[PDB]
RNA sequence: CGCUCAACGGAUAAAAGGUACUCUGGGGAUAACAGGCUGAUACCGCCCAAGAGUUCAUAUCGACGGCGGUGUUUGGCACC
RNA sequence: CCUCCUAAAGAGUAACGGAGGAGUACGAAGGUGCGCUCAGAACGGUCGGAAAUCGUUCAUAGAGUAUAAAGGCAAAAGCG
RNA sequence: CGAAAGCUAUUUAGGUAGCGCCUCGGACGAAUACCAUUGGGGGUAGAGCACUGUUUCGGCACCGAUGCAAACUCCGAAUACCGAUGAGUAAUAUCCGGGAGACACACGGCGGGUGCUAACGUCCGUCGUGGAGAGGGAAACAACCCAGACCGCCAGCUAAGGCCCCAAAUUCCUAGUUAAGUGGGAAACGAGGUGGGAAGGCAUAGACAGCUAGGAGGUUGGCUUAGAAGCAGCCAUCCUUUAAAGAAAGCGUAAUAGCUCACUAGUCGAGUCGGCCUGCGCGGAAGAUGUAACGG
RNA sequence: GCUGACGACCAUAGCACGAUGGCACCACCUGAUCCCUUCCCGAACUCAGAAGUGAAACAUCGUCGCGCCAAUGGUAGUGUGGUUUCGACCAUGUGAGAGUAGGUCAUCGUCAGCU
């Protein structure tokens, strides 16, 4: 349930807002996975990568490989946008499976968190 | 002898009685209304006596409404006791009264008989009273 | 179902001015609703008392003549003295 | 009749210590309270007794924010 | 512009703030007239002690 | 680490009473007598009238209630 | 010593003033990571009822918070 | 120049000590006070049942009306307090050191607890005065009002309070009220005192009062009661002749009887009747040395 | 024009009722081999997928039934000075609560996708 998922994501969201660092928020669906970097103010999106990107749109989305790819592309985009230190936000999803692969790809491809 | 069945606190402060009776100045339940022009304290014994006189006069021909209830307790000290050493107990209960407050209302009876009964009740009560006709607005 | 009123100026408004007006034997009243802005008026207390005596006065269309302009209204609220009982304020609503 | 109740506790000196628009330095106690009558926003930290204190220099600001309409205390860099 | 302020009544027994208002006005004694520039602060002082002062 | 040093800023490690056989330094800073203030209580009077009075409230008495006067009992204060 | 009122909307504020508690407990009842949401009401269901446990619908807390009360508590400070 | 009778602690309560309050020297110099604008938090006055209780009525614990609460609050000021900016005025504020005194306070307001919203009672907060302060007023009267005395003048202006005499100043002016020496003590309540105000009922188709005549029949309405006949009490209060008359507003009877009244007709002729509000008055109103409750 | 993520604000943003939405997206949905789950249960969580449906949920649209917001005027209280019969009143400054007229089916920001 999205209501419960947001209910269990708010603790991490609030702690990261208190920390005042750029936040790498993930949002995954049975079909697609999205990652975007929000500013410490929490209302600006400075980098994004999803499986809606033309590079991996016509492909096997909703997959661990797709999450790994999205992590690699958002890592490159953050490097090009000047972000090097973020706080990961699984957004209530368990740190596992597609979210975990996304995080590992981003962490190995330039971002350190 | 009107009295609350139970109270949260046995003793209550003396308080201060001031201001006009903005609430309870309009007659609702009954056609005939008796109001108080002067502020004061109304004892349960006073309420009982006025009720009894009004009931005797009506002789079961009209309906009586009591707008006053002695929720507030009053503490009195016994004789041959020095000041202090604790507050006294609630000998009797009184109802705070402000000018214009409704005391009693009557319905279902002739105006003249209601006026006579209200005169008797006013004679018993410690408040100056003027009979007031009920008004829609 | 008609009554005569007088414009209540901004210097006749407020607590002290209202008490002075009632000492000059005028009852403050406000006509609002309808379409236009509220208008503040004063009604002679004897005339208002006599009008309040009649009972349909509280349920029919009233006509307020403010020394000139005319207003069809309906008495909405009446503030009386809690003890003395005399009228203290009047609230009328324009009828469209 | 003896109703023996003549006890009371010592004062605790709670309440707001620094009000809105006042200059404040890091470490100043802003509010002494029981529970979160006031909450800590940006620039204010929260102690074990619910004390609100300035985490950094600036000006104290009071606001009502969020869904629960809570009262919040912040330190703006100004 | 300037205004003339005079002290009609004694200020000794007035409240501390009213006494300070008289000091700010500059009136040290009854039936003493002083000259002050006309500004809302001075008018507020004269308003605070209005009952015991008059303005020409 | 060892105190119900609880009279809890803890006087000693170690402590109750009688005095009409009494005594000294002070207090009207504080009690008993009287005076003073007050008037709860008390006494007296008045208002209403359920009633009693064979009938009939008010010849006489006045339940439930209300309002005063006196200083006049039992009280409160501690001003001399 | 602690909580509420007295306490007159900053703090503080007395009475032999009105009301209640304390002289503890826990190696988890602390820390962290994760997860969860209570009291009641009605309906259905073996023993089984006013009320045991099970299922369903409402339910911002009408519960819980080791303990007196005040404040607070959803990122729950409550429950695993 | 100039306090305090306060907090805290005390084998402490009428002592003492730290702080607060006074003085002197030094440092410093607007960092202090007032006022204008302006940034803040509140849970008091008020108000109200949305929580905790409590209360009345009606409908059927819940709904609709209706009140109350220091330990209730869905609300909620004015002040006060903490800050910022800015004028003017001011013998400011802060710090170090030498010397104290004081830690019995009192009355009058205002917000309270206690008491009896009793005490020249007792305990707090807060303002003024005395304490430690004369002077003028309140007859006398620390605490109330005006006002703060450096000394001297046989000068003038005023504050509070006053102007007929004691006793300084108006037997001053205008418009009204009181007949009680009210003024110059005292309430519930009672009354046909008097003035005024907003409206009403009746009236030359004769208003109110007075006087003359009538004021009736069914019927002793039914019940109850020993009795109950208009008039102990309960339930109706209907009809008829009418110009009018009540199944009666009083007196009266054991119950009847009887006398009235309301009401109608006649006489009389012009204003009259009863409620409400407001100002000033009256009774209620009795104590002890002597008028003795305007100082005279 | 619509959908999704994150925010501003925290009811004039809610509740309730009715309607539209499946090309993208979202949600249901298929299966439990694998990763990972249950003090039992693939409910949730997790994984691998599109046979089916917008039924539920979600989003958008409409309303005034509830809720919420809310005047003007008046009243209450109240600082200062004065008066007082202690209830209050006068001058000045301030000014509620309740109730009434009325208003409301939000307004915006960044990024991505289909059109």
């Amino acid at each position: 349930k999205k209501a419960a998922r947001l209910r269990r994501a708010k603790k991490t969201r609030a702690h990261i807002r208190f920390l005042g660092v750029y936040r790498l928020t993930v949002n995954r669906t049975p079909k697609h996975i999205y990652a975007q970097i929000i500013s410490p103010n929490g209302g600006e999106v400075i980098a994004q990568a999803s499986t809606l990107d033309g590079s991996l749109r016509s492909g096997a989305t909703g997959n661990a490989d797709a999450a790994t790819s999205v992590g690699q592309l958002i890592a490159e985009r953050a490097k090009a946008a000047g972000i090097t230190k973020v706080a990961f936000d699984r957004s209530g999803f368990k740190y596992h499976g597609r979210v975990k692969a996304l995080a590992e790809a981003a962490r190995e491809n330039g971002l350190e968190f | 002898m009107l009295q609350p069945k139970r109270t949260k606190f046995r003793k209550m402060h003396k308080g201060r009685n001031t201001g006009l009776a903005h609430r309870g100045s309009t007659v609702a339940f009954g056609q005939f209304g008796l109001k108080s022009l002067t502020r004061g304290r109304m004892t349960a014994r006073q309420i009982e006596a006025a009720r009894r006189t009004i009931t005797r006069k009506i002789k079961r021909g009209g309906k009586i409404w009591i707008r006053v209830f002695p929720d507030k307790p009053i503490s009195n000290k016994p004789l041959e006791v020095r000041m202090g050493k604790g507050k006294g107990p609630v000998e009797y209960w009184v109802c705070e009264i402000k000018p214009g407050k409704m005391l009693y209302e009557l319905e279902g009876i002739s105006e003249e008989l209601a006026r006579e009964a209200l005169t008797l009740a006013a004679a018993k009560l410690p408040f100056k009273t003027t009979i007031v006709k009920r008004t829609i607005m | 179902f008609a009554l005569n009123a007088v414009d209540r100026s901004a210097e006749l408004q407020g607590k002290g001015a209202s008490r002075r007006l009632r000492k000059q034997n005028l009852v403050p009243a406000i006509i609002y609703g309808g379409n236009e802005e509220p208008a503040s008026i004063s009604i002679k207390i004897n005339e208002l008392v006599k009008a309040l005596e009649f009972e349909a006065f509280f349920s029919h269309i009233l006509t307020i003549t403010v020394d000139g302009v005319e207003e069809q209204a309906v008495i909405k609220a009446l503030q009386r003295h809690p003890a003395k009982g005399f009228p203290m304020h009047a609230d009328f609503q324009r009828i469209v | 009749g003896s109703s023996r109740n003549g006890r009371d506790s010592n004062p605790k000196m709670l309440g707001v210590k620094i009000f809105g628009g006042q200059a404040i330095v890091a470490g100043n106690i802003i509010v002494r309270q029981r529970g979160t009558e006031f909450h800590a926003g940006a620039g204010v930290g929260m102690g074990r007794d619910h004390t609100l204190f300035a985490l950094n220099d600036g000006v104290v600001k009071f606001a009502t924010k969020g869904k629960f309409n809570r009262r919040y205390v912040m330190v703006e860099e100004a | 512009k300037t205004m003339k302020v005079t002290q009609l009544k004694s200020g000794a027994h007035r409240l501390k703030s009213h006494k300070a208002s008289l000091k700010g006005l500059g009136l040290r004694r009854i039936n003493h007239s002083v000259v002050v520039e006309d500004t809302p602060s001075t008018r507020g002082m004269v308003n605070r002690v209005n009952y015991l002062v008059k303005v020409e």
